[PDB]
RNA sequence: UUUGCUCCACACAAUAUAGAUGGAUACGAAUAAGGCGUCCUUGUGGCGUCGCUGAACCAUAGCAGGCUAGCAACGGUGCACUUGGCGGAAAGGCCUUGGGUGCUUGCUGGCGAAUUGCAAUGUCAUUUUGCGUGGGGAUAAAUCAUUUGUAUACGACUUAGA
RNA sequence: GCAGUCAAGCGUUCAUAGCGACAUUGCUUUUUGAUUCUUCGAUGUCGGCUCUUCCUAUCAUACCGAAGCAGAAUUCGGUAAGCGUUGGAUUGUUCACCCACUAAUAGGGAUACCCUACUGAU
RNA sequence: AGAACUGGCGAUGCGGGAUGAACCGAACGUAGAGUUAAGGUGCCGGAAUACACGCUCAUCAGACACCACAAAAGGUGUUAGUUCAUCUAGACAGCCGGACGGUGGCCAUGGAAGUCGGAAUCCGCUAAGGAGUGUGUAACAACUCACCGGCCGAAUGAACUA
RNA sequence: GGCCAGCAUCAGUUUUGGUGGCAGGAUAAAUCCAUAGGAAUGUAGCUUGCCUCGGUAAGUAUUAUAGCCUGUG
């Protein structure tokens, strides 16, 4: 048939090392709830 | 790493008007003594409060188990804090030393549940000298008498690259 | 002609009593025999007439052999060197091809090159004889 | 959990033989002869004596066990077709249009012709299988008999001839007309 | 240790065969490969069949007579998983793929010569049983090679030949067996028995 | 995981439990010192309205069911163990579906009242058919003005596993050729044994038979085989 | 347009290797199965035997392989001839008859090796081409220009003309 | 949206220190289709074509399942992107919304000789 | 974005991260040998298709921490478990039978009898049998399991976790 | 007495093999030898049901016509 598109496991840069990098202060903020 | 057997020993401080606190032993799983020294540490300060400084080793020994020839089906009890939250477990080997065996049970731990050697602790290990007192099946099937099995389809490994023969298991 | 004729799949079973041949370690080319398996991997062995100790081995560093002799599990290594001594494995085994290969290629490699001219000269003395004893009959 | 082994048995009466090299097995008796091929599925067999045979699997799973029950279920209706052999029957209904039913031989195809579907003009092919024979019914009004010795072939045969005679665009809810199995059983 | 090499690709596998079949291309053994068709691979038919397609879907957006070749026989799907291994843009590349012949069933010379095989990339070997595979010449007669009916054919001539062949090759070592058989147990040939031969 | 899940109901009723078996393995032997005789009694197909009648007959005696080795556990099975002397001997004999029966007024009566009592049970023999036209509640057995047909709803059901020809014209019910549903004197298949359930028709003969008996007081065996 | 073009051998020259330096040594088919010898009821037959790597098989001694002597056996092998086969998938090779022709390390003898000075790849093969060799073999197209026009941006494609 | 109920579970241990899964109840502009012509600061620059391809979450065309399907046609849903989706009326303005056809008239995205790409040629 | 301590950058190369403003390692003369770091050893690519225990088979499998992550949950796919339960005084699957009365229980109705429906919902015998889960008649009727016993004999079920 | 190389012995750095002597731990545990007891995935022997006349199934049987385990030395 016309099989459909398949999404990369590429670099691509947003997710990775600089998203996270905000969920390490995800991290900062689950330390901060964790006081209550 | 390829395990041994530990006894430790340790002994809270000299301390005046408490000369001798007790004693308080343990028998250790590691590759060397230190690593048994501070799992015995790990495990002792949550037993009670008390610290390095307010420890010290009596001494060790290390244990070489009486019977190598000897097959012993053994069971053993184990508490581990997984990615959640802890929980308890009994198991069941057929293997011949206590050291070869949770040298076998670490490596099942960290296949089945990612169980690095740091958060699960040994409770209890132990011998099933009789039978009628083992529960499961993976080791029970290897225990009728007249037993054989097969070992079909042997994937031999040739240090040569080519042959010239199509080849053939057995 | 009204019976059924399926095969044997004649298989070299794992069993006690069972005798092997280990490829690597120390004991390096020796035989030995099988006192109780553990697991399908795992086995529990000894010969000492072959020179080896007892041990647990995985079953990836040895390999099988047709021969087999009666034993009971759990023996000891007296009691397995005397039914060893009953079966007569040894001078059997030395009977069979395949340590008559062994000990063909063994020789074959601590051959002098002396020797392995007496080999070629051989050699060439048996082709002409038997290349004779084609082309004529 | 590697089960070091499991085994089903497959008993056989005396006057059938069977065969089996490497996984190709054959079954002659009574009604006649029957075979199959097996080299998909990676099991192994071994005869005690001349009725009965052990399948066996060693260090297998669960499905390359599950495989396994489902072989026995195999070779024993192989068998029992070469001692009974195998007999469906269908009838061919209507309301009001009485259908035309029909062997024909056509190139030694032995194709089934059916005609007259609700007033339909379409003639609709079924052809006929190897080793399967057809038998327009005695003395049983709007009736049709079948007998072969693979219940997979004559099934098979039955399936293709009541997905061909299928209703569409339509209520069955209110049509009623269609060929279907009145039962499976053998032929003795 | 040879000139040339000359590998039957039956029960083998695309990437295991690849791989070795590199190395020994840029160490220097020219090698010949034969009966892709044959030819074997880990995965069931629809996965393959489903990785070539979205393969097949990859062209120039633009002009497609520049762009991806999606080639469909065989010998050229083992030849695309082969120069993906190795550095066909370079030199080094094209100096080794000049070493490498690829082939349907046996053409001649190499039907009368002798085929080898690799043991550690067999499908028996390398797999474990109870599993799936896919065969190429299916894979690529289901995705526009034309041409699978007529290598079967030659393949059946080959064989027959080759196997009246056969015959008086197994008539002429009985032949001679039987002969040095006879020359045994005389002291010429017992001296080689002490020697090892 | 890939498991038959058990099929699981809201019903009002509850399981039995192994405290019934406990009070029955009680009840027994509280039977057994009280009474005199022990009767034992073969019976594999019983009703439940006839067990009703055959309680309420017979208050003087006292019949009792249970499963074989409960009763087994009641009495001891063996010599070595048992509430009592000389009855594993009738230990051994009760092999099928057996109901005990504990009397205290005589032994002649309570063998020969059953060989007396006798009553019309089904088969589970004579033969029986229908014929190729409309079919009733009997089917033929009476006279079709007085005979209702059966009800349009089950009539797949004879198609299906009575494996009958039918086709349901409107509401009378049809057929276009007869079927001897059984011969005799053999043992009937499920098919002639549901088929006569569904006409209606115990043409079968019931005897409830005797096999043994004991007696205290003697402390024997009584041996009364007939059926 | 001076006698150019080819194929048989051969003396010399050059031009370089994606890299020779004992042998690319033939069944097929499965692998929870099979090869080989053999037997007969020819079989999905039996009996025996083998595998666990080709660490094999075949070949192999002479000055980089000489000159000679015999002994025994009818063989092996090269070279050019010769006979009849086979093979089209990219056959371009594999058989076989006949003799001729050598060598034989199958066994035993005699002669010579030096001096490259302790080793220095110590040059042995094979691609292509050329000029000369003396012996056979055959002695044409195309393009342009011109003309048509089924074609036509210019080229081209199609035609015609001794 | 807000506020409860029901409350699988969680909490050095936990109803009640407290959260919380899914449903339910609260009117939120009118219980008998009577209507009400409610467009109430659209503050931005695109708008409208020539015209190519791609995505499907399909509007018809395929094949199918279930639905009170007796039929015709319709109501939904599934695989489906192979092929198709119009002529007019109205504003600088896209905002706004009709007539009729057809099987339907689905939604979206993407100076110029110079070297490149494309169409063609020795 | 509001504040404060410390560190990396900016001036700063190099090995790895496939490539990089921020990651890991490590700071520089020119050179040779050696050994390692972080990262890796199927091939591109120097280095093992090393050994060993398990798991997984994806109609877009997955292949690295922070350098494209989602849970809640759903899943008759697989594995290891915990806790409850039953069991040769017979576990579960499967076959057969039993599955009774006042009872067709109460009004409801034109008809409603175990099930169009609301209230209730009990007792005798019982091994067991409810004022009765579904099948369905306008009503009834008939059938099945849930509840029990038989014939076969070894383990098996439920909930939860990861 | 310029250029390129090789051989031996020694020096510095460094790599890789085989072999020898020693101390330790429970003065290794083990194996092995003697020794008491026990049980079975029950050995001989005995007993039973058939039955191809041994071959199953139980029941016995603790080394016997095999042996094992624990404990001590």
């Amino acid at each position: 048939m016309r099989v459909r598109k398949r999404q990369s496991r590429r670099t691509s840069t947003k997710l990775k090392e600089g998203i996270k990098k905000k969920a390490s202060a995800h991290r900062k903020k689950e330390k901060k709830m964790a006081k209550k | 790493a390829h395990f041994k057997e530990y006894q430790v020993i340790g002994r809270r401080l000299p301390t005046e008007s408490v000369p001798e606190p007790k004693l308080f032993r343990m028998r250790i799983f590691a590759s060397n003594e230190v690593i048994a020294k501070s799992r015995y540490w790990y495990f002792l300060q949550k037993l009670h409060k008390v610290k390095k400084a307010s420890g010290e080793i009596v001494s060790i020994n290390q244990i070489n188990e009486a019977h190598p020839t000897k097959v012993k089906n053994f069971g053993v009890w184990v508490r581990y804090d997984s990615r959640s939250g802890t929980h308890n477990m009994y198991k069941e080997i057929r293997d011949v030393s206590r050291v070869a065996a949770v040298e076998t049970l670490y490596q099942d731990m960290a296949a089945r549940h990612r169980a690095r050697f740091r958060s699960i602790h040994i409770l209890k290990v132990a011998e099933i000298e009789k039978t009628a007192d083992v529960k499961r099946q993976y080791v029970k099937q290897f225990l009728t008498k007249d037993l054989k099995f097969p070992l079909p389809h042997r994937v031999q490994k040739s240090t040569k690259t080519f042959s010239y023969k199509r080849p053939s298991t057995f | 002609s009204t019976d059924s004729i399926v095969k044997a799949s004649n298989w070299r079973l794992v069993e006690v009593g069972r005798v092997v041949l280990i490829k690597k370690g120390q004991s390096a080319g020796k035989l030995a025999a099988i006192v109780e398996i553990i697991d399908q991997k795992k086995v529990l062995i000894d010969g000492p007439k072959a020179g080896v100790p007892r041990q647990a081995i995985n079953l990836g560093q040895v390999v099988l052999t047709p021969l087999t002799f009666a034993l009971p599990r759990g023996a000891r290594t007296a009691t397995v060197s005397k039914k060893w001594a009953a079966a007569a494995v040894c001078e059997k085994w030395a009977a069979s091809s395949w340590a008559k290969k062994i000990a063909q290629r063994e020789r074959r490699a601590a051959l002098t090159d002396f020797e392995r001219f007496q080999v070629m000269v051989l050699r060439k003395q048996k082709r002409y004889t038997v290349k004779k004893a084609l082309a004529k009959a | 959990m590697k089960y070091i082994q499991t085994e089903q048995q497959i008993e056989v009466p005396e006057g059938v033989t069977v065969s089996i090299k490497s996984r190709i097995v054959k079954v002659v008796g009574p009604r006649g002869t029957l075979t199959k091929n097996l080299k998909h599925i990676d099991v192994t067999f071994t005869k005690v004596n001349n009725q009965l045979i052990k399948v066996a699997v060693h260090n297998g799973g669960r499905k390359h066990v599950a495989a396994l029950r489902t072989v026995k279920s195999l070779v024993d209706n192989m068998i029992t077709g070469v001692t009974k052999g195998y007999k469906y029957k269908m009838r061919y209904v209507y309301a009001h249009f009485p259908i035309n039913v029909n062997i024909v031989e056509k190139d030694g195809a032995k194709f089934i012709e059916v005609r007259n579907f609700l007033g339909d003009k379409k003639i609709r092919n079924v052809p006929v299988r190897d080793g399967v024979t057809i038998e327009f019914s005695t003395n049983v009004k709007d009736e049709i008999v079948l007998s072969g010795n693979s219940v997979e072939d004559v099934s098979q045969n039955a399936a293709d001839l009541q997905q061909i005679c299928r209703v569409r665009n339509k209520d069955i809810r209110k049509f009623l007309d269609g060929i279907y199995v009145s039962h499976k059983g053998f032929i003795t | 240790v040879e000139p040339v090499v000359v590998i039957d690709g039956k029960g083998h596998l695309v990437g295991r065969l690849a791989s070795v079949v590199a190395k020994q291309l840029l160490n220097g053994q020219k090698i010949v490969v034969v009966r892709a068709e044959e030819l074997n691979i880990s995965g069931e038919f629809f996965r393959n069949k489903l990785k070539y397609h979205d393969f097949l879907r990859k062209a120039t957006a633009f002009n497609k007579t520049r762009g991806p070749f999606h080639f469909r026989a065989p010998s050229r799907i083992f030849y695309k998983a082969l120069r993906g291994m190795v550095s066909h843009k370079t030199a080094r590349g094209k100096a080794a793929l000049e070493r490498l012949k690829v082939f349907e069933g046996i053409p001649p010379p190499y039907d009368k010569k002798k085929r080898v095989v690799v043991p550690q990339a067999l499908r028996v070997l390398r797999l474990k049983p109870g599993r799936k595979y896919t065969t190429l010449g299916k894979l690529s007669t289901s995705v526009g090679w034309k041409y699978e009916d007529v290598v079967a054919k030659l393949e059946a001539k080959r064989k027959v030949s080759s196997a009246e062949y056969y015959a008086k090759k197994r008539a002429f070592t009985k032949k001679v067996a039987s002969a040095n058989a006879t020359a045994a147990e005389s002291d010429v040939a017992k001296q080689l028995a002490a020697l090892g031969y | 995981r890939s498991k038959r899940s058990k099929l699981v109901t809201l019903a009002q009723t509850d399981k039995k439990g192994r405290e019934n078996k406990e009070r029955i393995f009680d009840e027994v032997r509280e039977a057994l010192d009280t009474y005199r005789y022990v009767w034992v009694l073969h019976l594999d197909d019983v009703r439940t309205p006839v067990l009703q009648e055959i309680r309420t007959s017979w208050a003087g005696s006292k019949l009792i069911m249970g499963k074989r080795k409960v009763l087994q556990k009641a009495l001891g099975e063996k010599r070595e163990e048992e509430y009592k002397e000389n009855l594993y001997q009738l230990s051994k004999l009760c092999s099928g579906v057996t109901g005990l029966l504990f009397t205290d007024e005589d032994v002649n009566t309570v063998k020969e009242y059953f060989k007396s009592y006798v009553r019309s049970d089904y088969s589970r023999p004579l033969t029986f058919t229908i014929p190729e036209g409309i079919v009733y509640s009997r089917g033929g057995q009476i006279p079709a003005e007085e005979d209702v047909p059966m009800i349009h709803s089950l009539e797949p059901t004879m198609r299906n596993k009575f494996e009958i020809p039918t086709k349901i014209k409107a509401g009378k019910i049809t057929i276009d050729s007869p079927y001897l549903v059984c011969t005799e004197g053999e043992k009937l298949d499920v098919r002639q044994a549901l088929i006569l359930k569904q006409f209606g028709i115990a043409a079968s003969e019931f005897k409830v038979k005797v096999s043994a008996y004991y007696d205290n007081d003697s402390s024997t065996v009584e041996s009364t085989n007939i059926n």
